[PDB]
Parts: C-alpha cells; sequence; structure tokens
DNA sequence: AAAACGAGGGCCAGTGCCGTAC
DNA sequence: AGCGATACGGCACTGGCCCTCGTTTT
C-alpha cells in the first residue's frame, strides 16, 4: 500500500509520471534476472502530524532554512570583502588582553575586539603548550593584536583554565570568525568551551579551497614532486593544502615568507620573547594572506557551490563539541600504563633472546646458525695512542695475622685510585658504542650519552626485521629473509634450475642445518613450492609466491599461527602471545601522541549551568570540561570531516587497549547525547542513482530492489544477504560490496575473499566468477562486443560509433559512468562541484575511480549537510535544549538533556525522513520506499559508542567504573509528538 | 628440578639434602644461605620501596610475635589493626590509610606435630565502604604487577577471583612452579568486622573522615609470602628447546639480585700495586653496590670456572683488574645477560653500575 | 621525665598509660614501636649493617630460626650462627678467620604471673685463631664504641667496661650514662671452642680451618648489642623554653617536611606534590603537612616538627609559584632562610653526605 | 713546529608497510 | 579504455649533509 512500497506522505499531491512501457520493460528485466518471488512484509504504517512546512516542494523547504540560518553569517562575511584594509602598526604592543590599533596604529587597551566579523590566527608555544600564547586578528575597521598572560616570568601551573582568548560578547547577528585551519584557532576560544551557545560560527579558508579547486591525496604526491599523457594540465589550476601554497594560488602575489627557525615548536618561551616584534609580524602576515585568499575564495565557493545547504552544513559541521570529566585523565593513566607494561614484558623477552644469542660468537660458531649469519658479527677494540717511552716491555712488568694499626691505608689506596684515575681521560676523546659486543647487537643497544638509556639492549621490535628471523622459524621450513619483500606469504608444468659455485669471498651460506630442521619439522627448488613449504639454497627467487608486495612482519597471521603453520622456537605459545600483544597495543602505538596530547579545557562551578548542579551529581570534588575536536571543515572527498585523533579513533574491542577512546566522551549530568548511524546511505544511493535513471519508481533495478528489501532488526540487509552465502558477516561483506561498486577487480577479490573465508583459491574463484555477474558485460582489434549486431565485418568504416561505453544487466555503473564523462561540473543533487583538477576539461583525466567515488561519497556528505540543517532547524523552533552536534560521516550525535532526549530522537527520525525524500525528490518521485524512510537505530546515553551494550580492556568492567546503560531505539520513541507537551 | 645442587654449591639455600619442596613450602626449612637471605633482603625492600615510600598515607608499623596473656602469631595483620587509633591520630583522621610491615610469621603444621616459620610482607588498609572492591581492584593489579616485573617470563603470576563464605570478595596470587600453582599473596576485604570487635565501647573513636561525613573504616589487607616469592623468582630466573648450546645461569632482575659486580686479579701474579683493588673495593660498597672479592684465591683455573661460579651466582657483571689497567686505566668488564668482553675505564665502571641498576629499576 | 611524654604524642612509641615507665621500656614488655622508632630503628640497624659491611675482608649474612628445632624460643643470637659455621666454611673456601652477622628479634622472659618480653638486637659471631682472638677482640671493642661514638651527640656517654671469669677469658662490656643510671647496651666476649665443640662432637675434624697450612679450631668471638635500647639512647642524647629532639642526620626518621602558607589552593598542592616526588626520587624521608588540612600556627607547627626530629622544615607560599623562592627553617640552628626550590635537592643531599666522617 | 684529508655519528627528509576509522 | 575510495598517523630503514677527531704532513 501502495506500489510496492509507500507511506502517507504530504509532499505533494501529484505525483505519477506512470511511464507504462519504462516499468513494462523494469518488469521485464526483473523477471529475466530474475527476482518476482516477494515476500509481501508490510511494514507497520506510521500516522504523525507533520511540522509546518514552507511550501511549495521540500527543496524550497532547505533552500529557505539553509539561506536563514546562514544570512547573519552571509552578511559578515560580505563585511570582510568589501573590507578596505588600514595598514599593519609600526609597531606591536607588548600588553596582556586585547589591544585595538586604529589611527597610525596606535594602542588602545581593549578586552574584547568587538566586531562582526574578522580573520584570525592563534600563536601556542610549543614548547610548554597547549596553552595560547599570541594573536593578530583584523577587522573591516581596524586591526587587533592579543597577548597571553605569558608576559611576566613565573613558575605557572597549568591545569589548563579559561586562559584561552576571550571573542565572545556578551548580551546581558552575532559573529563570524574566518581563518585558515580555523578549528584549531576555535579550540584556543574562552567561550566555546561552554555547555550552552553558540551565536559564533567559524569559516575554514582551507575546507573553502578543497571544495573549490581540491586534488587527491594521490594527486598531491606527485605535485609536489613537481620540483600520463594529458595528466599534467590541471598542475597550475590547483595546490596542496599549504597556506602559503593557496595563497600563491588564488592571491598568485609574491611568495610569503616561513619563519626559518620555526621558533613556536623548535625554541622555548624564553627566545620567544627577544624576537617577539618579529613573530607578531609573521601572524600579521598570516591573517593578512589569509584575508586576500578568504576574500577570493568567498565568490568562488559561492558560485560552484550555490546552494545554501552547503554553507550552513560547513558551518554547524565546524562548530563540534566533546564533554568530558576527570575521567578522561584516569584513562590516559591506565591506558598508558597497560601500554607500557605489555611492552615491558615483549621488550624483556626480545632481549632475552637476544642476549643468550650474543653467546655464540666465540668462537665462529654462528655461521651454522641459520637464522644468524647475515649480520655483522664484528669484534672492535679501538683506540690508543704512544706517548710513553722507551724500549721495555709493559705487558708483563698464604699468611694469617690481624693488623689495624695501619688505619690511613685505605685512604692511601683510595689516593692511589684518584691518581690513576685522572691521567688516562686524555688518552681516548669520544666515548663510542660497546665495541666487544657484535655490529647487530651495538645497534639493538641505545647510545651511552643518551638521556634515556636503558640496560642492555633496548630498542627491540615488532616491527622490526632482525628480530622476526632472531627466532621464528618459517612456514614448514627454517630460514627467512628479506631484499625486496620479505618471507612470502599474503599480501602445465613449470620449472626452475639450481647452482652451487664457489669464488671467494663472500658471507659462508649454510644449507644443511636447514635439511636437519626440515627433518625435525616432520618428525611428529622442487618439489613442495606450490602448497607445501620449503627453502632452496642461494639464488635468490620467487619460485611460487603469490603475494605481489610482501610483509615486514607478519603480524595480523594468528590463524596462520595458531594453526601449527607457521610457529616459534624456542618456543611453543611464545609466538602466539608474542602475536597477541602486538595485536594489543597496535591501536596505541600509532594514537598515544595524538589521544595523551589531546588538550582539554576545564570549566569550572562558577561559569556552568547551576541546572547542572542541582541534579544529583557534582560528583565527589569532580571536574567537568570539555575539548573541541578541532575539525578542518571540509576535505576531499568530498568536503568530509579530517581530524587527526577522533575520526581515526579505535571502536570497543575488547583485545585493543585504548580502545575505550570512543567511549570516554561523558555527557554531563542531566546531559545525555541521541545520535544515529545511517544504514545504510553510499549503497541506497547508488541504487537510487540506478533506479532514478532507469525509471520513475525506486525498485526499477535489479541491484535496487535487494538494497531496500532487507531488514537489519531480525532480518537480513543486502550486506548481510551477501554475508550469509557463506559468506563472512558483516563488516567483511560490506567491504567487498563497497569495494565491488568501485571497481571489483578480479584479483583484488579474489585475495581478499580468500583473506576473508579462509579455504581453497579454487572454490572461491568459482565463488567470485558467480558473482562478477554484477558488472558484466560491457562494451582493427577490440573487444568482440560494439553497437552493431556483429564484430566481423570487411572494411567497415565506424569510427564514428567509438564513443559509446557502458556495462549491462544487474548494476548501474553506466550512470555513476554517467557523472563521470560530463566535463560540466557533475554535481547531483544537490549539486555542488569540485575540483578543477578532477574536471575532465582539460585533464586526461584518467582519474574514473576517484570520480565516481566522488559523485556517491559526495551524496552521502550533502545527505550529511540536509541532516545538520535539518536538525538545526527544528531544534530551536522548539524547546529542545543541547544542540551541539558531534559528526562522523555516516553517523551523527547530538549533546541533549535527559528531559528531552526522546523529543530529539523524534527529531532525528524526522531528519532523516525528510532527508530521504529530498534524495528521491531530486531525481523523482517525490514518493519513497518504506524500509529505508526511517533510522532503524537511535543511540541514547551517557557516553557514545557503537552499539548500547558495551564492554572494554583497559578499564576490564565498564558498569564498574561510573557508567550507566544504553537504549535502542525503535519504536516507541514514535508516541513523542514534536510538540514540548508529551508524556 | 635439578638445580639445587646450584644452591647448595652457591648458598643461597641450605646446603642439607632434607629439602624438599613440602619442606620449603611449609617454611620448615633449616634457613637460607647468605645470597638467599640476601635475595629475600633486596626483595623485601623492593616491597617496600614499591609499597610504603612512595605511596602516602602508608605508614610502617611494629606488631609484636605474640600475646601478653605457647603458640605465636598466624598473621601481623592483627598486631596491625591493634595500632589502629594512634595511626589515626597520626593522620588526622583522614582516610584511606595503610600501615604495612614485613615480620616473620609462625604456622602450626601437622607433618603427615610441628611448626613452620615464615617471612611475611603484610599491608592493612583502612579504606572507606565506599570505595572498598576499588581500593580491593587497585591493589590486586599494584599486586601483581609488581611481582609480574622482575620475572625472565611474567605469563606465570597469574590472579584469581574469589568470593568468602560469607559473601566478602578477595584475590589471591599465584605462581606456576614446575608442579602447578601455588599461592604467593592474599588479598581480603574484611567488612569492618573485626575492629569492631576490638573496640566494643566507644565506636566514635573508630570514625575516620571520609571527606564531608566520617565514617566506619572498612579493613582491605595484603599479605605476600617473601619466602615463596623469593623461591619463586628462584625458579623463574633459571632456564627450552634446540637451543644446541647450554650453559647454567639463573638470571635474576638486577635489582634484587645478592651480589651486583664481582671484582677479581688477573695477570697475575702482579705485585704490589693490587691495593688498587681495596679503593675499587671500598669506593663500590660506598655506592652501595654489591662487591665480590677475588683476592685470596685457590684457582688458579680456567676463566670458565669462575665465570660458571658467577654466573651460578647471578652475578650481573664480572670487572677484571690486569697490570694493562695499571699501566693505562681501563678494567677489564664481562655481564650476565650477554658473556661479552668489555673494555671501560674506573669511574666510568663505577657511575655505569650505579646507572645500570637505577635504569633498570625503571622501564 | 618529659621526654617520655613527648614520644607519645610523636608516635615514637605506642599508645600506653601504664607501661610507659622506664622500667616497662627496658623491659622487653610493650606496647611496641611507634612509626618513628620503627624508622629510626631501621636506619640505626641498616648503619649497623653498613658498619660491618665495610669491614674486610667479608661477613656473611645469615638468619637463624625462633623457635626450638626440635619442639622453646631463643634467648641468644649464636646458636643459630653456630648452625651454619660449617656450611659458611664452604664459601669462604676454609681460607681466613671470618664472622657471621646478624639482626634478629630475641626474647626474655619479664618478671601475679611472669610475662614475656621482646627485644631487637644485631649480633656477630666472629670465627678466629686463639692466638690472634684476645687481640681481634679488642679490635672490636675500639670498632664497635667508635661506632657508638659517631652519631653520639657526647662521646663521654658511652662507656667501655673489661671483665672476665672462668668460662670466658676475658670480655668487655658496652655501657651508656642515661646518667639515671648507667646501663647495658652491647656485650662482647670471646667464648671457646667449647660452645662449638659441643653440638659437634664429632667427629671434629670438620671444624677446625686453615689458618696458613695449619689446622686449628677457632675461637669464637660473641658480639651482641641491643638496637631497642640504642634507640632510646639517642632519644635522650638528643633531648634538648625549649624541647626539640637533635637525632643524628643519618640516623633521623623523618629529615624534612613541607606544608603550605597560601590558603588551600590547588597549584599549592601540584608543587608540594611535584617537590614530594623530587625529594623522594633521591632517597629523603619527607613528612607531608601540605594535606594539610588547616595549616594553623607555625610556632607549634615547628615545635612539632622539632619534637619529630625535622632535620629542615619547607614553608611554600604563593611568592613559590612565582620566582620559586621558598622558607628553609633549620633545626640545629633554627635558622628562617629561603631559597630557590630547585636548588634544594641538592643541598639537602649535600647536607647529608657531608655528616659522612668519622 | 703547521696545513690537509678521511672516518664516525647525529639531524635531516624520503620511502615502504602497517595501524585505525568511515 | 583500468582500477577500491576518502582520509589520519606510526615506526623501521636509508642515503646524504655536516661537524668532530684522528691519521697523516712544513
Ligand atoms: N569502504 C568504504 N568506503 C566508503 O566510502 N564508505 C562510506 C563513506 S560514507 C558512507 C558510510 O559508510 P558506513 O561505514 O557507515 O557503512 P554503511 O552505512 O554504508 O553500511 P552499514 O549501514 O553500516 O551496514 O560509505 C564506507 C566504507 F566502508
Ligand atoms: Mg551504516
Ligand atoms: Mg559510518
Amino acid at each position: 500500500m501502495l506500489s510496492r512500497g509507500l507511506h502517507e506522505q504530504i509532499f505533494g499531491q501529484g505525483g505519477e509520471m506512470p511511464g507504462e512501457a519504462a516499468v513494462r520493460r523494469s518488469v521485464e528485466h526483473l523477471q529475466k534476472h530474475g527476482l518476482w518471488g516477494q515476500p509481501a512484509v508490510p511494514l507497520p504504517d506510521v500516522e504523525l502530524r507533520l511540522p509546518p512546512l514552507y511550501g511549495d516542494n521540500l527543496d524550497q523547504h532547505f533552500r529557505l532554512l539553509a539561506q536563514k540560518q546562514s544570512l547573519p553569517y552571509l552578511e559578515a562575511a560580505n563585511l570582510l570583502l568589501q573590507a578596505q584594509l588600514p595598514p599593519k602598526p609600526p609597531a606591536w604592543a607588548w600588553a596582556e588582553g586585547w589591544t585595538r590599533y586604529g589611527p597610525e596604529g596606535e594602542a588602545v587597551p581593549v578586552a574584547i575586539p568587538e566586531e562582526r566579523a574578522l580573520v584570525f590566527d592563534v600563536e601556542v608555544c610549543l614548547a610548554e603548550g597547549t596553552c595560547p600564547t599570541l594573536a593578530v586578528a583584523i577587522s573591516p575597521s581596524a586591526w587587533y593584536s592579543w597577548c597571553s598572560q605569558r608576559l611576566v616570568e613565573e613558575r605557572y601551573s597549568w591545569t589548563s583554565q579559561l586562559s584561552p582568548a576571550d571573542l565572545i560578547p556578551l548580551e546581558v547577528q552575532e559573529q563570524l570568525v574566518v581563518g585558515h585551519n580555523v578549528s584549531f584557532d576555535r579550540a584556543h576560544i574562552r567561550e566555546q568551551y561552554l555547555i550552552q551557545g553558540s551565536r559564533m560560527r567559524f569559516l575554514d579558508t582551507m575546507s573553502m579551497h578543497m571544495a573549490i579547486s581540491g586534488l587527491s591525496s594521490f594527486q598531491r604526491s606527485l605535485w609536489i614532486a613537481a620540483k600520463a599523457i594529458s595528466s599534467w594540465d590541471w598542475l597550475d589550476i590547483s595546490s596542496v593544502n599549504s597556506l602559503a601554497e593557496v595563497h600563491r594560488l588564488y592571491v598568485g602575489g609574491p611568495p610569503l615568507e616561513k619563519e626559518p627557525r620555526e621558533l613556536f615548536v623548535k625554541g622555548t618561551m624564553k627566545d620567544i620573547r627577544e624576537n617577539f616584534q618579529d613573530l607578531m609580524q609573521y601572524c600579521a602576515q598570516d591573517v593578512w594572506a589569509t584575508h586576500e585568499v578568504f576574500q577570493q575564495q568567498l565568490p568562488l565557493f559561492l558560485e560552484r557551490c550555490p546552494h545554501p545547504v552547503t554553507l550552513a552544513g560547513m558551518l554547524e559541521m565546524g562548530v563540534s563539541y566533546l564533554p568530558v570529566n576527570q575521567n578522561w585523565e584516569r584513562y590516559l593513566a591506565e591506558a598508558q600504563g597497560t601500554y607500557e607494561e605489555l611492552q615491558r614484558e615483549m621488550k624483556k623477552s626480545l632481549m632475552d633472546l637476544a642476549n643468550d644469542a650474543c653467546q655464540l660468537l666465540s668462537g665462529e660458531r654462528y655461521k651454522e646458525d641459520p637464522w644468524l649469519w647475515d649480520l655483522e658479527w664484528d669484534l672492535q677494540e679501538f683506540k690508543q695512542k704512544k706517548a710513553k717511552k722507551v724500549k721495555k716491555e709493559p705487558a708483563t712488568a698464604l699468611g694469617p695475622c690481624s693488623e689495624e694499626e695501619e688505619f690511613q691505608q685505605d685512604v692511601m689506596a683510595r689516593a692511589c685510585l684518584q691518581k690513576l684515575k685522572g691521567t688516562t681521560e686524555l688518552l681516548p676523546k669520544r666515548p663510542q658504542h660497546l665495541p666487544g659486543h657484535p655490529g647487530w647487537y651495538r645497534k639493538l643497544c641505545p647510545r651511552l650519552d643518551d638521556p634515556a638509556w636503558t640496560p642492555g639492549p633496548s630498542l627491540l621490535s615488532l616491527q622490526m626485521r632482525v628480530t622476526p628471523k632472531l627466532m621464528a622459524l618459517t612456514w614448514d621450513g627454517f630460514p627467512l629473509h628479506y631484499s625486496e619483500r620479505h618471507g612470502w606469504g599474503y599480501l602445465n608444468l613449470a620449472k626452475l634450475p639450481t647452482g652451487t659455485t664457489l669464488e671467494s669471498a663472500g658471507v659462508v651460506c649454510p644449507y644443511r642445518a636447514i635439511e636437519s630442521l626440515y627433518r625435525k619439522h616432520c618428525l611428529e627448488p622442487y618439489n613442495d613450492v606450490d602448497i607445501p613449504g620449503c627453502w632452496f639454497f642461494k639464488l635468490p627467487h620467487k619460485d611460487g609466491n603469490s603475494c605481489n608486495v610482501g610483509s615486514p612482519f607478519a603480524k595480523d597471521f594468528l590463524p596462520k599461527m595458531e594453526d601449527g603453520t607457521l610457529q616459534a622456537g624456542p618456543g611453543g605459545a611464545s609466538g602466539p602471545r608474542a602475536l597477541e600483544i602486538n595485536k594489543m597495543i597496535s591501536f596505541w602505538r600509532n594514537a598515544h601522541k595524538r589521544i595523551s596530547s589531546q588538550m582539554v579545557v576545564w570549566l569550572p562551578r562558577s561559569a556552568l549551568p547551576r541546572a547542572v548542579i542541582r541534579h544529583p551529581d557534582y560528583d565527589e570534588e569532580g571536574l567537568y570540561g570539555a575539548i573541541l575536536p578541532q575539525v578542518v571543515t571540509a576535505g576531499t572527498i568530498t568536503r568530509r570531516a579530517v581530524e587527526p585523533t577522533w575520526l581515526t579513533a579505535s571502536n570497543a574491542r575488547p583485545d585493543r587497549v585504548g580502545s575505550e577512546l570512543k567511549a570516554m566522551v561523558q555527557a554531563p549530568p542531566g546531559y545525555t547525547l541521541v545520535g544515529a548511524d545511517v544504514d545504510s546511505q553510499e549503497l541506497w544511493i547508488a541504487a537510487v542513482l540506478g533506479d532514478a535513471h532507469f525509471a520513475g519508481m525506486h525498485g526499477c533495478t535489479a541491484f535496487g530492489w535487494m538494497t531496500l528489501q532487507g531488514r537489519k532488526s531480525r532480518g537480513t540487509d543486502l550486506h548481510s544477504k551477501t554475508a550469509t552465502t557463506v559468506g563472512i558477516s558483516r563488516e567483511h561483506a560490506k567491504i567487498f560490496n563497497y569495494g565491488r561498486i568501485y571497481g571489483a577487480g578480479q584479483p583484488f577479490a579474489e585475495r581478499l575473499l580468500m583473506q576473508f573465508n579462509h579455504r581453497l583459491t579454487q572454490q572461491e574463484a568459482a565463488e567470485k566468477a558467480q558473482q562478477m555477474y554484477a558488472a558484466t558485460k560491457g562494451l582493427l582489434r577490440k573487444v568482440q562486443r560494439e553497437t552493431a549486431r556483429k564484430s566481423q565485418w570487411k572494411k567497415w568504416e565506424v569510427v564514428a560509433e567509438r564513443a559509446w561505453k557502458g556495462g549491462t544487466e544487474s548494476e548501474m555503473f553506466n550512470k555513476l559512468e554517467s557523472i563521470a564523462t560530463s566535463d560540466i561540473p557533475r554535481t547531483p543533487v544537490l549539486g555542488c562541484c569540485i575540483s578543477r583538477a578532477l574536471e575532465p576539461s582539460a585533464v586526461q583525466e584518467e582519474f574514473m575511480t576517484s570520480r565516481v567515488n566522488w559523485v556517491v561519497q559526495s551524496s552521502a556528505v550533502d545527505y550529511l549537510h540536509l541532516m545538520l540543517v535539518a536538525m538545526k532547524w527544528l531544534f530551536e523552533e522548539f524547546a529542545i535544549d543541547g544542540r551541539f552536534c558531534i559528526s562522523i560521516h555516516d553517523e551523527v550525535r547530538y549533546l541533549v538533556r535527559e528531559e528531552d532526549r526522546y523529543r530529539a530522537a523524534l527529531a532525528l527520525q524526522i531528519t532523516n525522513l525528510l532527508t530521504r525524500c529530498m534524495f528521491a525528490y531530486k531525481l523523482g518521485l517525490n514518493d519513497l520506499p518504506q524500509s529505508v524512510a526511517f533510522f532503524s537505530a537511535v543511540d541514547i546515553d551517557r557516553c557514545l559508542r557503537k552499539e548500547v551494550t558495551m564492554d572494554c580492556k583497559t578499564p576490564s568492567n565498564p558498569t564498574g567504573m561510573e557508567r550507566r546503560y544504553g537504549i535502542p531505539q525503535g519504536e516507541a520513541l514514535d508516541i513523542y509528538q514534536i510538540i514540548e507537551l508529551t508524556k | 628440578a635439578l638445580l639445587e645442587i646450584c644452591q647448595r654449591r652457591h648458598f643461597l639455600s641450605g646446603s642439607k639434602q632434607q629439602l624438599s619442596r613440602d619442606s620449603l613450602l611449609s617454611g620448615c626449612h633449616p634457613g637460607f644461605g647468605p645470597l638467599g637471605v640476601e635475595l629475600r633482603k633486596n626483595l623485601a625492600a623492593e616491597w617496600w620501596t614499591s609499597v610504603v615510600v612512595f605511596r602516602e598515607q602508608v605508614f610502617p608499623v611494629d606488631a609484636l610475635h605474640h600475646k601478653p596473656g605457647g603458640k605465636l602469631r598466624e598473621n601481623l595483620l592483627h598486631g596491625a589493626l591493634e595500632h589502629y587509633v594512634n595511626c589515626l591520630d597520626l593522620v588526622n583522621k583522614r582516610l584511606p590509610y595503610g600501615l604495612a610491615q614485613i615480620g616473620v610469621c609462625f604456622h602450626p603444621v601437622f607433618d603427615t606435630k610441628s611448626i613452620g616459620e615464615k617471612t611475611e610482607a603484610s599491608l592493612v588498609w583502612f579504606t572507606p565502604p565506599r570505595t572498598s572492591n576499588q581500593w580491593l581492584d587497585f591493589w590486586l593489579r599494584h599486586r601483581l604487577q609488581w611481582w609480574r616485573k622482575f620475572a625472565m617470563s611474567p605469563s606465570n603470576f597469574s590472579s584469581s577471583d574469589c568470593q568468602d563464605e560469607e559473601g566478602r570478595k578477595g584475590n589471591k596470587l599465584y605462581y606456576n612452579f614446575p608442579w602447578g600453582k601455588e599461592l604467593i599473596e592474599t588479598l581480603w576485604n574484611l567488612g569492618d568486622h573485626e575492629l569492631l570487635h576490638m573496640y566494643p565501647g566507644n565506636v566514635s573513636k573508630l570514625h575516620g573522615r571520609d571527606g564531608r561525613k566520617n565514617v566506619v573504616p572498612c579493613v582491605l589487607s595484603v599479605n605476600g609470602d617473601l619466602d615463596r616469592g623469593m623461591l619463586a623468582y628462584l625458579y623463574d630466573s633459571f632456564q627450552t628447546r634446540k637451543k644446541n648450546l647450554h650453559r647454567k645461569v639463573l638470571k635474576l632482575h638486577p635489582c634484587l639480585a645478592p651480589i651486583k659486580v664481582a671484582l677479581d686479579v688477573g695477570r697475575g701474579p702482579t705485585l704490589e700495586l693490587r691495593q688498587v683493588c681495596q679503593g675499587l673495593f671500598n669506593e663500590l660498597l660506598e655506592n652501595g653496590i654489591s662487591v665480590w672479592p677475588g683476592y685470596l684465591e685457590t684457582m688458579q683455573s680456567s676463566l670458565e670456572q669462575l665465570y660458571s661460579k658467577y654466573d651460578e651466582m647471578s652475578i650481573l657483571f664480572t670487572v677484571l683488574v690486569t697490570e694493562t689497567t695499571l699501566e693505562n686505566g681501563l678494567i677489564h668488564l664481562r655481564s650476565r645477560d650477554t658473556t661479552m668482553k668489555e673494555m671501560m675505564h674506573i669511574s666510568k665502571l663505577k657511575d655505569f653500575l650505579i646507572k645500570y641498576i637505577s635504569s633498570a629499576k625503571n622501564v
């Protein structure tokens, strides 16, 4: 009820648009494909009073919303554009707080620079951060320079107070701040940290550049190489995201100079004040360049991204907010302790193995070792020079009692000792590393004059290349090696010759202990090169490999470690345990810096909502604070969020160490976060882009039907339907699908599916060939498929037909390619063009995959923006306290309160529905399916995570530490209307 | 189960043949050797450091061995509980706070009629009821951590969560001996029962300021057998397939090792400026590092003999003084962890030893 | 006198109201010790083991059982040292005259019904040939008297007496003037081989050790000192309107204390915690009066820290959070000084190492 | 007596594999 | 035309510039 799926909507009476021939072709396509065994399972239809629509369509609804949400800021930006610049002051004021430079650059002591808008770039002495030190900001009126309290020499104590720069104006419109990487500056704003607020938004010039003329990482790698036939025509129309480069791109003025000493990161606070004037001047150059760049970009961005939805979406996307407490510091301490412990254990074991292996140096018995013979085994003893003379040899030149009368013979021996000491010091010079020990052991030791010297051999690894060979047995064999790749592994007769000769002088190579080790192994070049394992003699070459890269070292082969082959000795289960230790600290090793350095400002009990103090939680002399995620508003591709820490933040695994990082964002008492994850967006997007191109309805495609058919709740989605083949659930199948949509390479799908299912190559290849049906088919000498009915002809002139290309049958890749052929903007829908560097105009363009991905991921990001502006629209219109946003591409979480959580979740469902209807309306028809209209999951609890039920590693017990529980949602939230008076 | 000869040959233990696993686990052993009691000395000191000194609110308590009213004390927890009020007066009623003590205890044992004594390091942690299980978990993790270091294989030391007959939660610490696991330390959460029984009259003098309110203190208790611990490290230190070449050496952690360095005389014979050895001796002991004196000797034997003799004593480094060093000033050195000759200067050797121990104490 | 009362309010001894008399303290009967007394005793024992570990050539540490090996508690600390004689003959390679030291809790009966008392004593059993026995006995007399003299505030308080009898050929006893009555602190005897020959007959061919190509059963020297009596001795030696205990720096339990002066601010606590860590990192016993909670007067504070024999008192005011300057205050001179916080560790360490002299 | 050349180690940036998220 | 895509970092390894010290030079 009806048309195989629709709901009661007031989004337009008409409508069909029947397309009888089209739906006949679609039904005929879905019968021969063929799917005609409908399950006929109608979802419970929902009847509720929709919020006021402003008409006519929802396009103009979202447009008016996005415009009114971004109008004051647009006015402010226009105040920045038509700004007449007052020149830089002759000298900078060395005073705390703000200084206003107006007429002739005089110094006017000011607490807060009251302006509608300004550019900004804060400075921070990294030597003892992360506390702001210098700032410069220009305004359409005059200049401003802010100095921190670091003008007086003290022995401060940084617990991150409300010392960051003040910028917001008090009430008892309004603000806009632009700047290069504006989020970092935002993180140094005094009033941005408050639980409430804020009127002030930010505009990122970097994000803007990325939206206008951005480029991919691959494009960056060869852009900087400037120091594939028509791949060099975009080299001068775009640039990397550096400030100097983007200024030289948009302004094209003189190359701005960068600080040659890098004093803010290389030097201390001492050498900053000595060069205060100059550093100030540098900051001024930066904010000026930023201003010019902004002035030039705003109209360009407004042209290329005409829809205000993207504007407002980019406005709210910058003002993220993460509330936390003392449990953060506890998390840091505990996780770091765990890490140091496991590392202590691992390094202890490894250095123990390295120590007992250092004994076979005497005498020359290392040549017999099948693992230890490539390395140094050096023996040094240097050095001295002659100063004493002459002509005599210095190499050879039971009585009981009780005497003590020589009371001072002790200080005699002492004097002899000290006199003997300070006369050898001039014999050597610079203390070198321990020569007595072999070279491989010297390298595996810290220097003696090193401030962080640890005893014995440190610097053990995991993932090094000496130690894995130091112990491990190698795949039913004995030796492992390295040259262009390590031991070969994971990621009609053939023969190869052998040879053995001597000529002197190289290093001795044993190959008997190898054979005998093989004997000992099977005690429980050819043949045995295919499935079994063995090593030849010398050569060296592949002779039976599958991976085209190699892998130093085997750090994710636990099922190929806890199944026999391969193993280690000595010995036993030390191998699998070592791999376990590695897997555990894998995350924290490459993140601990970003996490521990991740700053956070604490707000005192004076500047917090007393409505929280009233709530039965203080808590026991507890400190409450927060951190702004510091996010680049738009990064390629397409204009997504880019953040060093929180976007690459590990999820909740009972294995990883810092796996709780995601669940450490704990909402203040009285408050609770309500969020949701789109399930799914990219798949359904591709689907819609297929069926809206094929016909008018939503299920007129082979691919676009299975998408909106399965339900994740007690059912089976498309991902879950491919995961149960089998098949592996569930993220793996997702990777297989989204990998298939953007280039399902036969060997890639091969080694991937074979990596995920763990079976044999033949049956796997069969499954792949079975699934490769979706992309099939496709199109002098050529592929035997064209527009003519047969390929064979004789001198038939048809070069005018070799311009069409597109797959057939199941998928809809033809539309994704259709948007990838247009030399004009390519923006669906909405509706923003990107990069003068990926536009096929004056580009080869040979970057197809990146462009298809750009299409669908842009649909995802426009989806995101729409979700944002929608959520904001019904959050201010109604009495919903807590508008602060926290989003990760697909997922989005709002910081609400415990009494408005259900109505907020309702707002989420509304938002999702309206956005889906928008994507439907932008292609026709406005009618939309059922099992895609509303969120299946809506999380509502104190801290944010993935599922409602959360366990962990480091704290072991989650609810053991002060926590609560989550709640799935749902169908029960559909009883509280958007009106304030519910329940 | 054959390193016993190494314990008798070099006195970390008694030389009596009657030293069964039972005789050692019970505490009925004749006594430990000098190296043994020094090993236990350093282990106990390392307890004292990472338990009492570093953590505030923790103070040493002197409990008696008997009762004024024959059999002795079975645990030094009670004698510590007796000193609660005064030690409440010195901390100004600011709990949580603890009392630690390393004392020898006497256990009655029926040999299948005797009595076995064993040294135990007990800490009694007076903590508010609101934070009992949290401090129990804390001390569990930190005791287990303190025992898992020093180890050449921390995988042996394990923990077991267990409950009382009443319901009180507690944890036990095990070490994996070659014949199975064995209890080495016991952690329990006593619900203020004993203190209430000790002070029936005025329960007011027991109230401790949790913060904004005075509460009756819940009593945490951790008792660690340092004898069984000493034996555990002694076993862990000793080595195990396809090694191709084996040497007898126990690898004790450089911190708790009985004898740090070993000073000798080489080439040999050389008279008589060998008084410098005395100098290095007193200089070394002045900085508190154990140094074995190789002066009066009957060997006069292969260097491998006394090298193995020092590796059977887990001596970290072997410093050698010869006449060429009497000439310039670069003595010889041989590490235990990695048997290798290395030349070094004198004060540089002293400071290298100090830095070796100090940095070994770290990560 | 008024010394026993300031050892109660400052916790050198355990809480008592009737068994706080001089006689009950001289007796092993306890009311054991307060934390201060425990630390004083531990430092004292550390210095004892130090004053006998610097001794050439080698003396081996051992530990004896407390109960009777055959079913009872120990009176002396000699038997246990004698049992490990034959064993420790191997380690010295039977080469020279040698000794065995040990510090332990020994018991003695105290006289309604009769009870039992405890005393923690340190003993040394020195095996030496009969010919050089007496000479070495005098040597040990000198070194021990000097040992008690080093940490003493007055060397005339410690006395040395000679004596002998039929069983012991020559013996010496170390007394301590109080002066409410000179008391016994340490005994030095020269027991013959009879004691040793009584528990190993025979075949006594094991007992005689080499003395320069000579087989001879060694005469036994019995050193036996009391560390409780010694503790009380130094306590009475340190007692000096002023009521200040001036214990020796190396011997003093807590040697420094630091509080705050400015009103209860988190930053002060941060700085004080920093100094706490820095000082404990270099082995310096420090009392944390910055907890605090009130920091009342400064005079009764200094009085408290003087009755606790604290060497230096430190004050961390609000000015410290600017210049780094801090208020030092001595005990032996009570001079109110001021200095930078970074150079505190070095000053303390140097002051402690300067007291190293004999 | 004094000028010059080669060996050793640190600071530097580039490169290859791996770690996570969506 | 052929294809995993958008990122964010880490550590291990390396060839090259630069300074210091010694072996070799009026
Ligand atoms: N390999 C992937 N490439 C992608 O571009 N994506 C993302 C970019 S945004 C959008 C979010 O994907 P998700 O990770 O949340 O996965 P999904 O929502 O599409 O599917 P599901 O609902 O999570 O089962 O597709 C995800 C991948 F896993
Ligand atoms: Mg999803
Ligand atoms: Mg997602």
